[PDB]
């Protein structure tokens, strides 16, 4: 019923999503070997796993990837009768920082067997709904054969709902200075495809880690570990039998209000670092003013400059309906806060009474109650003003084009896709305007 | 995008790539038999990419050495690791050009060429998937450069899907007078431009003077320049050689650093200067290297980068770093000389960390970017070719193997064409 399958596309996306598949196991009180203890008889998490006769219940998830060193690494990590051996797919050569690379050259030879994996995992499920799409921007392989195989997947399903959780790149985290052409290529070429998208500035997660965990160096694995959380927050109202259920269909109604605007931007709250001895618990009020300043959000932009298309709140602990209403009311009196008059009122109500897990070892603390506002704003057209900038700062003089060119795809592609995000961003600036 | 192999030519280019394997051995706890003697598993973590698994857990290099005076092979079993590169790896021809890039390339080169590529082909088919290829040659002398050369010609039309590396030695005076070096020069770089992907310029001009003015050695012979060659060659290829977010790969390395086919030299820069005779260095902080690198006797190129530009830069970062002082120390250093920085590349300096530092050091780190100052080199060449080439003297020895002029023309040609893109590009801004 409603059964969804998450791609991780890239070592960042299957580095997101072993984290974000320990966090879920782990709230769902599923142990690794995949079995129930004493809970085999809430159905809510049979869409996201898979349960076979033995008990075990596999995720409903794949992993892909151009190199064989994190696959692998998953394989022998903790996990290794967590997933089948048939979702695990490696390669022998890299798309290496390209994008032309990950979507002609080498992503050809791959996306067959991508496509059979997906079949194979799709023939159990009866009830399709969406599928889930985790990989970077910044990325050669996490770009070109995420964009190749969303158009793959357009052609075979179509009408079938796409989300994406991409990796934002961030010059602190960067791993290519060719990032940019790669990002924009990609988001060219899944705008049409990509129903959902969630954008999460590596930057901004950087900096919450830095500061809201005291961390003098935010690594991979705590960067990791805090956008499992954040995603794990999000998705827990497809993932749990919530009051007010919200499912990709529905995250497409209320999120996405116009087709070629669909870049949700999140924001969770509270996050409070392990140590201290004591979370120091802020009330739904206080946790509902905490999710509005610019400095918690997953994406750098300021959203005064922004415009609400349309906001949504997802309360997921120890709340109250009263005291949410009551938070509702007191941050509708900000003026800070402006939606489009075409839009009537951008809020919405989730409320989740199972209290939020947290994965053992991370520095993250315990927290009865918290909430994620989701919020589609024209703030991200500061991020995409940034991203096109550095773009056109970077193709003015022609520089790592022959790389692309080498690859079959010339530098037309790069015309459409600069007047595309020109564009975007005239749709941006049109609708911030009532 | 799994194995590297390595090519070996010429004297200078056998001596360097031999005692840098030996180094690399020693750092990575590698005996000289061919088994593992190190304590953490880092060293053995990607321990693949260059050696190849034997019998008995023994690791064999996979570097094939071409020399048609068979000196170097007396010379290379004479040191350490003598016997750890199989025999078939040793095939040497019995002529010698002697500094003469048409004999070394046309007349003994065919008899060569055959047994090199199917040797070549033994490992590559003998190898789970290839990186690319790496070439220590010295471009001055005739017999290497011209090997060289035609390897590159060769793999370059056999292998067009492999990167192609090279640590090519450029000629100079103060070390070696021939007078025959800017012609083998000129058109050996004429050969690297059209078959390469990444070229390390290690000029022995600039090693000569840093170890002169530096290391107080009046006469450096080849043991010193080699330390530095080896010193800085292991300090590049520690991205290769252990586990890294920065630079995996050749095709990652090519992809991050060269912006523009025509323009693939390199900057070699590491810190500090240690001599083969001082072990007994204080560990600098990082402050002192971030600032080290600006320094051109610290760069092993006969350079000034304060006369070019910054295109694009990598370091690696070898030690008990404290990393967050690294990144805010090279966003510093990147801030206060942003002019020497393209401003329409952003974020173009990059940083890596190596948890495993050189042996006999424990603070080091190396400065591998391309910039355009190389430009003064060409220029250096490029006089040197006129002023050697207006009379139209020397000529006769090459036009005796029946190819004209018309070779030196065109190269002549491109590399002044390669100085213009320098000199445009370098001008050029937003
Ligand atoms: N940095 C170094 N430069 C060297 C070394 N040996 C030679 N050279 C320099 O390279 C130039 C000589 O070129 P080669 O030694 O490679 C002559 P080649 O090997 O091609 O033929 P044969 O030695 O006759 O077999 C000259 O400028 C030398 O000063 C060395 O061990 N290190
Ligand atoms: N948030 C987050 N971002 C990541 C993670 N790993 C990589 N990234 C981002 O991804 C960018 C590079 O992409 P890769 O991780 O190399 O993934 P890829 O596209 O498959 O490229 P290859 O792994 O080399 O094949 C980096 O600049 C990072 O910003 C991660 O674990 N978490």
């Amino acid at each position: 019923m409603r059964e969804c399958i998450s791609i991780h596309v890239g070592q960042a996306g299957v580095q997101i999503g072993n984290a974000c598949w320990e966090l879920y196991c782990l709230e769902h009180g599923i142990q690794p070997d995949g079995q129930m203890p004493s809970d085999k008889t809430d159905d809510s998490f049979n869409t996201f796993f898979s349960e076979t006769g033995a008990g075990k219940h596999v995720p409903r998830a794949v992993f892909v990837d151009l190199e064989p060193t994190v696959i692998d690494e998953v394989r022998t990590g903790t996990y290794r009768q967590l997933f089948h051996p048939e979702q695990l797919i490696t390669g022998k050569e890299d798309a290496a920082n390209n994008y032309a690379r990950g979507h002609y050259t080498i992503g050809k030879e791959i996306i067959d067997l991508v496509l059979d994996r997906i079949r194979k995992l799709a023939d159990q499920c009866t009830g399709l709904q969406g599928f889930l799409v985790f990989h970077s921007f910044g990325g050669g392989t996490g770009s070109g054969f995420t964009s190749l195989l969303m158009e793959r997947l357009s052609v075979d399903y179509g009408k079938k709902s796409k989300l994406e959780f991409s990796i934002y790149p961030a010059p602190q985290v960067s791993t290519a200075v060719v990032e940019p052409y790669n990002s924009i290529l990609t988001t060219h070429t899944t705008l049409e495809h990509s129903d959902c998208a969630f954008m999460v500035d590596n930057e901004a997660i950087y900096d919450i880690c830095r500061r809201n965990l005291d961390i003098e160096r935010p690594t991979y694995t705590n960067l990791n570990r805090l956008i499992s959380q954040i995603v794990s927050s999000i998705t827990a109202s497809l993932r749990f039998d919530g009051a007010l259920n919200v499912d990709l269909t529905e995250f497409q109604t209320n999120l996405v209000p116009y087709p070629r605007i669909h870049f949700p931007l999140a924001t969770y709250a509270p996050v409070i670092s392990a140590e201290k001895a004591y979370h120091e618990q802020l009330s739904v009020a206080e946790i509902t003013n905490a999710c509005f300043e610019p400095a918690n959000q997953m994406v750098k932009c300021d959203p005064r400059h922004g415009k609400y298309m349309a906001c949504c709140l997802l309360y997921r602990g120890d709340v109250v309906p009263k005291d949410v209403n009551a938070a509702i009311a007191t941050i509708k009196t900000k003026r800070s806060i402006q939606f489009v008059d075409w839009c009537p009122t951008g809020f919405k109500v989730g409320i989740n009474y199972q209290p939020p897990t947290v994965v053992p070892g991370g520095d993250l603390a315990k927290v009865q109650r918290a909430v994620c506002m989701l919020s589609n704003t024209t703030a991200i057209a500061e991020a995409w003003a940034r991203l096109d900038h550095k773009f056109d700062l970077m193709y003015a003089k022609r520089a790592f084009v022959h790389w692309y060119v080498g690859e079959g795809m010339e530098e037309g592609e790069f015309s459409e896709a600069r007047e595309d995000m020109a564009a975007l961003e005239k749709d941006y600036e049109e609708v911030g305007v009532d | 995008m799994r194995e590297i192999v390595h090519i070996q030519a010429g004297q200078c280019g056998n001596q360097i790539g031999a005692k840098f394997w030996e180094v690399i051995s020693d750092e990575h706890g590698i005996d000289p038999t061919g088994s593992y003697h190190g304590d953490s598993d880092l060293q053995l973590e990607r321990i693949n990419v260059y050696y190849n698994e034997a019998a008995g857990n023994k690791y064999v290099p996979r570097a094939i050495l071409v020399d048609l005076e068979p000196g170097t092979m007396d010379s290379v079993r004479s040191g350490p690791f003598g016997q750890i590169f199989r025999p078939d790896n040793f095939v040497f021809g019995q002529s010698g050009a002697g500094n003469n890039w048409a004999k070394g390339h046309y007349t003994e080169g065919a008899e060569l060429v055959d047994s090199v590529l199917d040797v070549v082909r033994k490992e590559s088919e003998s190898c789970d998937c290839l990186q690319g290829f790496q070439l220590t040659h010295s471009l001055g002398g005739g017999t290497g450069s011209g090997m060289g050369t035609l390897l590159i010609s060769k793999i370059r039309e056999e292998y067009p899907d492999r990167i192609m590396n090279t640590f090519s030695v450029v000629p100079s005076p103060k070390v070696s007078d021939t007078v025959v070096e800017p012609y083998n020069a000129t058109l050996s770089v004429h050969q690297l431009v059209e078959n390469t992907d990444e070229t390390y310029c290690i000029d022995n001009e600039a090693l000569y003077d840093i170890c002169f003015r530096t290391l107080k050695l009046t006469t450096p012979t080849y043991g010193d320049l080699n330390h530095l060659v080896s010193a800085t060659m292991s300090g590049v290829t520690t991205c290769l050689r252990f586990p890294g977010q920065l630079n995996a790969d050749l095709r990652k390395l090519a992809v991050n650093m060269v912006p523009f086919p025509r323009l693939h030299f390199f900057m070699p820069g590491f810190a500090p200067l240690t001599s083969r005779g001082s072990q007994q260095y204080r560990a600098l902080t990082v402050p002192e290297l971030t600032q080290q690198m600006f320094d051109a006797k610290n760069m092993m190129a006969a350079c000034d980068p304060r006369h070019g530009r910054y295109l694009t830069v990598a370091a690696v970062f070898r030690g008990r770093m404290s990393m967050k002082e690294v990144d805010e120390q090279m966003l510093n250093v990147q801030n206060k000389n942003s002019s020497y920085f393209v401003e329409w590349i952003p974020n173009n300096v990059k940083t890596a960390v190596c948890d495993i530092p050189p042996r006999g050091l424990k603070m080091s780190a190396t400065f591998i970017g391309n910039s355009t100052a190389i430009q003064e080199l060409f220029k250096r060449i490029s006089e040197q070719f006129t002023a050697m080439f207006r009379r139209k003297a020397f000529l006769h020895w090459y036009t005796g193997e029946g190819m004209d002029e018309m070779e030196f023309t065109e190269a002549e040609s491109n590399m002044n064409d390669l100085v213009s893109e320098y000199q445009q590009y370098q001008d050029a801004t937003a």
